[PDB]
């Protein structure tokens, strides 16, 4: 239900998922090749079939692809900056993949929205769902839209005749979490006759 | 109002490191995106960086290793330092704020610098008059040039600033001299021109030049 | 990359007549490009958001269209300050964002004949010993201006340097000047200086006078 969903979320509304106490099976990820981009950092996706982890999180959203490269540690993302942030000595798997067929309409699709204003970058893995007017300055907004006063979010619009360079993209982020706690995810590999 | 209060360069041989600024007189610096303009002339406007309110930064390629950016918040003041100049780098560049990412809304007049092998030099100024009698318009065209300065732009100002819905003016060239050099015309009525006397300021911020001619007439009754 | 081109790169138009401009995109961009407005000698300025939504303090008689790649402009009634020059800007992804050709509107309201000026040498240019032959062709359209000076009616068109003004949105007329660049001891040796103007508000090609009497 997480790469076969029918519908993902918005950037901003990025969904969380917690896997535990069940096994993962990453050959059925890596070995398909149906997604655009597959990226691991500190870890090796191969290797991942036989080692544990005190917990497993997903991350799902869909942006554009020119976007995706953005996503990194160390690096700053003008999406990233203000709907994920992402810590430095983060280890993970990044997979990506394109979505013209499902997320774009020839009339569009613009029920997806993104935050588009805030004045500091949010922390790693910290969501901002705030709808309130953002002020452009020092005259209040009072909840009225108009000169610098501007709706925090705006929406994306996709259609099959977008280019490559402007077709929407299904990303899926993996990170691994492990306290000073029991593992609960393990691996299938070791099964034999 | 809403309006960009622009630093000002200057005259750099190539490799030379200068800082600019630029404060918003609209809004609040901190509760806005701006950026920096650089347009070659007769070229057209570049895409240069731009800051965010996170305080990341974001360069274009050519200003990568040569550029750089930063803001006062108390001063309302985004600021620039540059490295590593080039003979092309002359041109004029302006200055871009951003209410919205998608556009523009206040431009800076804008700051020159000028990176050639040629030195400033002070100006020269020979006064010109026609005559009262022949003043064929109602409003007559007369005559002050600033030649042999360097280098340009030219602030404009008659007496000071008052009289300037009817002035005409030309654009100055790099003469054949290799420099620079124009001339300004204000509208009075030639009745005035008869008696009447005006100056013409100027303001050499590239020279540090302040030259205000009289327009005296040539007494046509004698 | 994406590259554009706009079209025309001149056009010809009266008031109030209907001014359509154009740009065409190699790669297909759905909402992210923006049309402004630079007159010379002035700031761009904001016109358009997407394709057709309207911005504030714009006088209605602007507008635009365009979607994929071919990207269209449209003034409903010319007005006479719109002499200036249009291009476009896209939106976030790489910094250039290139155009296409320059490009000059020109409003059609009447053909007047030029008017011819001269002005003496100063007396320091005298003793700078290069007296300057100004001339000043204002109030003038089209931009079609043929100037010849012959001194002494003699022709000498070298060693001058011309400046042309844009057309005054006051009066839609272009002015033109020119300045000699030579020695004074033939200045004072010659007697009368002329000036030959040809335009299309002239029925025959006038040419005026200058004697050395007149300062
Ligand atoms: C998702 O569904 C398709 C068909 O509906 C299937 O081919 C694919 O294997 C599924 N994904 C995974 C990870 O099993």
């Amino acid at each position: 239900e997480v790469f076969n969903a029918t519908r993902f979320a918005s950037v901003y509304a990025w969904n969380r998922k917690r896997i535990s106490n069940c096994v993962a099976d990453y050959s059925v990820l890596y070995n398909s090749a149906s997604f655009s981009t597959f990226k691991c950092y500190g870890v090796s996706p191969t290797k991942l079939n036989d080692l544990c982890f005190t917990n497993v999180y997903a991350d799902s959203f869909v942006i554009r692809g020119d976007e995706v490269r953005q996503i990194a540690p160390g690096q700053t993302g003008k999406i990233a900056d203000y709907n994920y942030k992402l810590p430095d000595d983060f280890t993970g798997c990044v997979i990506a993949w394109n979505s013209n067929n499902l997320d774009s309409k020839v009339g569009g699709n613009y029920n997806y929205l993104y935050r588009l204003f805030r004045k500091s970058n949010l922390k790693p893995f910290e969501r901002d769902i705030s709808t309130e007017i953002y002020q452009a300055g020092s005259t209040p907004c009072n909840g009225v839209e108009g000169f610098n006063c501007y709706f925090p979010l705006q929406s994306y619009g996709f259609q099959p005749t977008n280019g490559v360079g402007y077709q929407p993209y299904r990303v899926v982020v993996l990170s691994f979490e492990l306290l000073h706690a029991p593992a609960t995810v393990c691996g299938p590999k070791k099964s034999t006759n | 109002e809403v309006q960009l209060v622009e630093s000002g360069g200057g005259l750099i041989q190539p490799g030379g490191s200068l800082r600019l600024s630029c404060a918003a007189s609209g809004i609040t610096v901190s509760s806005n995106y701006m950026s920096w303009v650089r347009q070659a002339p007769g070229k057209g406007l570049e895409w240069v960086s731009v800051i965010y309110a996170g305080g990341s930064t974001f360069y274009a390629d050519s200003v990568k290793g040569r550029f750089t950016i930063s803001r006062d918040n108390s001063k309302n003041t985004l600021y620039l330092q540059m490295s590593s100049l080039r003979v092309e780098d002359t041109a004029v560049y302006y200055c871009a704020r951003d209410l919205d990412y998608y556009g523009m809304d206040v431009w800076g007049r804008g700051t020159t610098v000028t990176v050639s092998s040629a030195s400033t030099k002070g100006p020269s100024v020979f006064p010109l008059a026609p005559s009262s009698k022949s003043t064929s318009g109602g409003t007559a065209a007369l005559g002050c040039l600033v030649k042999d300065y360097f280098p340009e732009p030219v602030t404009v100002s008659w007496n000071s600033g008052a009289l300037t819905s009817g002035v005409h003016t030309f654009p100055a060239v790099l003469q054949s001299s290799g420099l620079y050099s124009l001339s300004s015309v204000v509208t009075v009525p030639s009745s005035s021109l008869g008696t009447q006397t005006y100056i013409c300021n100027v303001n050499h911020k590239p020279s540090n030049t302040k030259v205000d001619k009289r327009v005296e007439p040539k007494s046509c009754d004698k | 990359a994406i590259q554009l081109t706009q079209s025309p790169s001149s056009l010809s138009a009266s008031v109030g007549d209907r001014v359509t401009i154009t740009c065409r995109a190699s790669q297909g961009i759905s909402t992210y490009l923006a049309w402004y407005q630079q007159k010379p000698g002035k700031a761009p300025k904001l016109l358009i958001y997407g394709a057709s939504t309207l911005q504030s303090g714009v006088p209605s008689r602007f507008s635009g269209s365009g979607s994929g790649t071919d990207f269209t402009l449209t003034i409903s009634s010319l007005q006479p300050e719109d002499f200036a020059a249009y291009y476009c800007q896209q939106v976030n992804s790489y910094p250039p964002i290139t155009f296409g050709p320059g490009t000059k509107v020109d409003i059609k309201r009447t053909v007047a004949a030029p008017s011819v000026f001269i002005f003496p040498p100063s007396d320091e240019q005298l003793k700078s010993g290069t007296a300057s032959v100004v001339c000043l062709l204002n109030n003038f359209y089209p931009r079609e201006a043929k100037v010849q000076w012959k001194v002494d009616n003699a022709l000498q068109s070298g060693n001058s340097q011309e400046s042309v003004t844009e057309q005054d949105s006051k009066d839609s007329t272009y002015s033109l000047s020119s300045t000699l660049t030579l020695s004074k001891a033939d200045y004072e040796k010659h007697k009368v200086y002329a000036c030959e103007v040809t335009h299309q508000g002239l029925s025959s090609p006038v040419t005026k006078s200058f004697n050395r009497g007149e300062c």
